[PDB]
């Protein structure tokens, strides 16, 4: 009774489509849902949780010993404590973080990151550190005086135990994205020596955390390359047998 | 901000099974349990990518949408004359847990009225049906820190709940004089997804499907 | 004193104090399965034995006894449904090495949490930090955390309390020793 | 006059579906139903008998 | 006056690719990278007419609508008996920039859930899908007076942005005993077109696709 | 449930037609458009330049 | 004095005066890439070196010093994203002959604008006419002219100011010489 004509692209299976389907087993009531505490509706609130960074960039370090950097009594003034390249979708300190793992599922990311450092020495340990941030266009400083030229914060961990610095807003896609890195650096230098009492240990440790702010954005979901398709797992034919 | 919702993050159609079976008239008794039909228990740990994506939350609640796309290739033998590919009809039966799964192509379980079936032809748009949430609990348990049975022999990490069911596909047609090779491709797409208790991602590639063993 | 209430929510004062563990310079970590522990020892254990269904929510308190000359950082994390795997083998972990009782177990690969995940991202779980220069205690409250309203304590563990030293304990003398005390108090004490 | 396109899963026979069917023998009036004493609408009241 | 609007002036479906590939079962290792599949990066400089029409504005913003019309011809060899042309199914996958493009017909990239795919048959109305505006900038740059990379080696006139993506088409069916020739014809039609900064037309016929060199 | 019949000229590809298409990659937000100075909506104002 | 405001819109007073060019009877034309020039010479250049992102809009002033006995017509045109091509070769133009700096370049095929287009239709761009019998100056204001809110001055040129003598300079003596002075003033001076 209704005259119709078929359109081009009819009877095609498009893997990304939103069409109602015929409900197999109708008139079956599923188990009513109750309140399970802790529910994630958006993946953004997942990346807004701080995660430990692999500050110790030395290739020799493996396991838990690459989660901390050691400040010894022989570290000497004016030495680069650590260098953190600011590139989420790149191997480095942020590769194994929550923000890095989630961002590896997408193509375009933009927003501001926040970084927190915690000092884990003795109660009587004292000293000073210089934390330097360089904009995406530039080179990581090598020495203290050229580090002091740019934006920096002097951290006295004798009184304060944690320091937080906010990375300014950055759009990773424009800055390269196979332009065919250097999106920015965070460096630390020793302003003074580490002063500890004789009874305490002469070596102290530092750990760092990273998290995304509320302006973070992700787009164009892709396939994470983190884990590769294993030819076959141990029990694989059980589902078919 | 809508692109990074959990529904859009997990509701992507992914190939979950790509088994193929022979069809020719096996006069001799050979190739048992796969003579003319294909059986697959509905799970999500088969493919590493989807398994890792799902293994980010402790609890999930979703409806599975199944699309079955099947192709027929000329039997790689006998006469090469391209007479054509006949319109074979197929039967896809969803067997929920607690029911009987067919063991042969001609078993009486294919005619059961309790199990819902879909009949479709080889020259039609691919069959599609959506399986509702079919767990006795309020949500699926991606991880289970417990033993299934009350005996100590019970396996670790296997929940007696969940276990959505089995999918059985067969060729309804009685054996033609010339056999054929049938490839069955089934896609699953979760819908109305709800997630709880996010978890850290998984490094250290998987060593098994049953458990979470690692090679460190 | 500034407890962590897990996920935002809020649901008798027995506080079963477990035996203290010895924190050395080479310790890897300790874990306790909450329903697995805390039973067969007290009135909670007798109720769990007498009932097939039980209700919980727990209350964890962790204390460290260290001087001002000690240093180190402790990560106290409660993992829901921490299904742990084995190492270099395809067989599943057994009942004997899964159910450790009130004694608890020790991590052998704390960097991957005996699961294959990352210890760095373990902060997504309800957690607290113990830095032996600012604080020496941590309190965590837990919810029900189950897909079903009922479960069997003898067969399924709801929570896994893990204590992992991120920064090893250190002092001038390499014979350092700091005891860690864990106290668990079930909440609402329901058994049916 | 109406442009349409076929969807996946069209022309498939699903044994559990609720679709109106073409009434064979239309314009035929069935025998009107009268009151037969004792009627079960739900199977639950059957199992509530000792 | 409505006929001379920019939308009507540019929104004309034009053939943009007419590649054909062989299908027969290549037992020997020959004809690499085009054994059974066709790959094409989505651009507009391939055809001179459309390139000149587009090269009248500095900036453009549009959604590309792709129609894939495919025909099969009897393999120009072997037995000439017209047994018929079997209903071969095809897979067209859109690979956006920053993703992995398949290198062979049987690569695992064809099964990725991230890349959107379209399955269609040879005896159906031609497949059709519309690609949205997929540039990091607010509009496409028809002309780019700059170098792509930060190194001096970077090519002139190539913007690292834009680069809509790649289109990959393959035959899903496993090699029949008899091969065939498949011709793939794809049409592109811009939609929701916005234009900025009109430019003088182009004389002096083009000498390359990468650049704007001339023979004066 | 709806009785329909196909019309002549159904399932034909007409190169000049205005029909809605299935959006590949849905739920993907394109980059919001900003104001680029100088915009031509009609080709007539182009030819009105000496 | 009767400036041309490019496309209808309106967005510090440094006015970097470039070296004057020599207009002869055989001159073909001159061009300057606006971000390419005007940097590495002044405070704008130092800001461009110190920043990855910069904001502009410029202000072009062109002057000619000629007597009443001189004749000739000058076309001053600002071309957005003037991607120029090479001649009789399929290779792309290089960095050395694209980035000429403050010195600028000279057209070798002004009839086709080194692009393959037509010089006759170049009036579609923001432009001014300098006829050495009515006026001797031209002022052009420019907009941002970019698809993205941010760009890299060291790698991408936004505008190209071109000066092409349509009517050759002439006088009774064939030793004619008229100098042309170009002044560029960035607007809003934003660098971040």
């Amino acid at each position: 009774g209704v005259p119709t004509y078929l359109l081009p692209g009819s009877g095609q299976f498009l893997t990304t489509d939103d069409h109602s389907s015929a409900p197999v087993l109708p008139c079956f009531n599923p188990t009513p849902e109750m309140h399970i505490p802790g529910q994630v509706r958006n993946m953004l609130e997942v990346v807004q949780v701080e995660s430990m960074m692999e500050i110790n960039n030395t290739e020799s370090a493996v396991g838990m010993e690459r989660l901390k950097v050691d400040i010894s009594a022989l570290t000497d003034v004016d030495q680069l404590l650590f260098n953190i390249p600011l590139d989420i979708q790149l191997d480095g300190p942020l590769r194994n973080t929550l923000v890095g793992n989630i961002s590896r599922y997408y193509t375009h990311w933009s927003g501001s990151l926040e970084m927190t450092f915690m000092f884990c020495g003795s109660f009587m340990a004292t000293g000073k550190l210089i934390l330097c941030y360089t904009p995406p266009g530039g080179s990581c400083p090598t020495t203290r005086e050229t580090a002091m030229l740019g934006t920096h914060i002097v951290w006295d961990f004798g009184l304060q135990s944690s320091i937080t610095l906010i990375i300014p807003w950055i759009s990773g896609s424009h800055y390269r994205m196979f332009n065919n890195a250097n999106v920015g650096y965070v460096t630390c230098f020793m302003q003074t020596n580490l002063i500890v009492p004789s009874e305490s240990s002469d070596t102290c440790s530092l750990i760092g955390f990273i998290a995304a702010k509320d302006d973070f954005s992700l787009r164009l979901m892709r396939d994470s390359p983190d884990i590769g398709q294993i030819d076959h797992l141990h029990g694989a034919e059980a589902a078919y047998q | 901000v809508s692109e990074t919702l959990v529904e859009n993050f997990l509701s992507r159609a992914a190939l979950v099974s790509k088994r193929s079976f022979e069809y020719k008239d096996h006069t001799s008794s050979t190739a048992q349990t796969d003579k003319n039909f294909f059986k697959w228990t509905i799970n999500t740990r088969s493919f590493v990518q989807l398994r890792r994506k799902l293994e980010l939350f402790t609890y999930l609640r979703f409806d599975a949408e199944i699309t079955i796309l099947t192709t027929v290739a000329v039997n790689g033998s006998n006469n090469n004359t391209y007479v054509g590919l006949p319109d074979l009809t197929l039967q896809a039966m969803f067997v929920p847990t607690g029911a009987l799964t067919p063991e042969k192509q001609d078993s009486f379980h294919w005619q059961s009225g309790s199990n819902a079936s879909v009949f479709f032809k080889i020259s039609d748009p691919p069959a599609r049906m959506t399986i509702p949430f079919m767990c006795i609990n309020s949500a699926y348990s991606v991880f289970y820190d417990g033993f299934a049975g009350f005996e100590k022999t019970g396996l670790y990490g296997i929940n007696p709940a969940d276990t959505i069911g089995n999918l059985c596909v067969r060729i309804v047609n009685e054996h033609q004089p010339v056999g054929f090779t049938v490839t069955v491709r089934v896609y699953m797409k979760p819908k109305h997804i709800k997630a709880w208790a996010p978890r850290p991602p998984r490094t250290l590639p998987y060593m098994s499907i049953a458990n979470a063993n690692y090679k460190g | 004193a500034n407890y962590c209430c897990a996920y935002g929510e809020w649901p008798t004062d027995r506080f079963y104090t477990l035996r203290s563990v010895k924190w050395e310079a080479t310790s890897t970590g300790w874990w306790w399965k909450l329903p697995d522990a805390l039973n067969n020892i007290g009135m909670f254990g007798q109720n769990v034995q007498h009932h097939y269904l039980y209700r919980s929510g727990f209350l964890i308190h962790v204390q460290c006894n260290a001087t001002k000359f000690h240093q180190g950082a402790l990560l106290v994390v409660a993992i829901p449904e921490h299904q742990r795997g084995a190492h270099n083998t395809t067989t599943s972990p057994g009942f004997d090495d899964i159910m450790k009782g009130e004694a608890g177990g020790t991590f052998n690969h704390p960097y991957v949490l005996d699961d294959g995940t990352s210890l760095a991202c373990a902060t997504i779980f309800p957690h607290q930090w113990i830095n032996l220069r600012t604080n020496n205690s941590a309190t965590i409250v837990l919810p029900w955390m189950n897909a079903a309203p009922m479960d069997f304590p003898l067969r399924h563990n709801q929570w896994t309390l893990a204590i992992i030293p991120v920064v090893p304990l250190g002092t001038r003398t390499m014979s350092s020793m700091v005891p860690i005390t864990v106290s668990i108090a079930p909440m609402c004490c329901e058994f049916n």
